[PDB]
């Protein structure tokens, strides 16, 4: 039900719109847009509708939207390696 | 008890 | 992820829930986003905002568009065949 | 290749 997806940093941006976080209608960040040309689009294994549970092993469960977005942005901004790992789910 | 949930926030990354 | 069968007795003239979602939209299954004070859902006590409705009287809502899911719920509430609605709900 | 999902409709029942 949950899948690890490695997103290679193939473009300057991650290129996703996320909606959701604790205490709102969508309780975990859900990918609602994938921008053409960004890193997520090149991945092919990320899909609109995927809910992000973890980023590089860091859980997003219980985090408010702005904190979840900050964690993802920080993980993508890494200079030590050329990818980011998401644990995602679909239902 | 909580009787409503607000629309979620959105971010472009 | 737990699925719970919640029996909502038709205790009031209205159901009193707002649902968001359905197939091919951002929220793929109907999610309860509002529970109105005084309605049948509020009297139940076991339904909560955030619950996702998987089935209504054994009829799956998986893959149904919002309009069809709302029609099924409205029909289940209106029908005089029974004085309750069974919702199978989940809370992930 | 669906790149976006539209906002869901809300209905009061």
């Amino acid at each position: 039900t949950s899948t690890l997806v490695r997103v290679r940093k193939s473009a300057a941006t991650l290129g996703i719109a996320i909606e959701g976080g604790a205490n709102t209608r969508q309780p975990l960040p859900r990918i609602v847009t994938i921008q053409r040309g960004g890193s997520a689009h090149n991945c092919g294994q990320l899909k609109v509708g995927h809910v992000i549970l973890e980023v590089n092993g860091q859980t997003l469960r219980g985090k408010e939207h702005k904190e979840a977005a900050r964690i993802i942005a920080e993980a993508f901004k890494t200079k030590e390696r050329d990818y980011i790992d998401f644990l995602v789910t679909e239902f | 008890e909580r009787l409503t949930l607000p629309p979620s926030e959105i971010t472009l990354l």
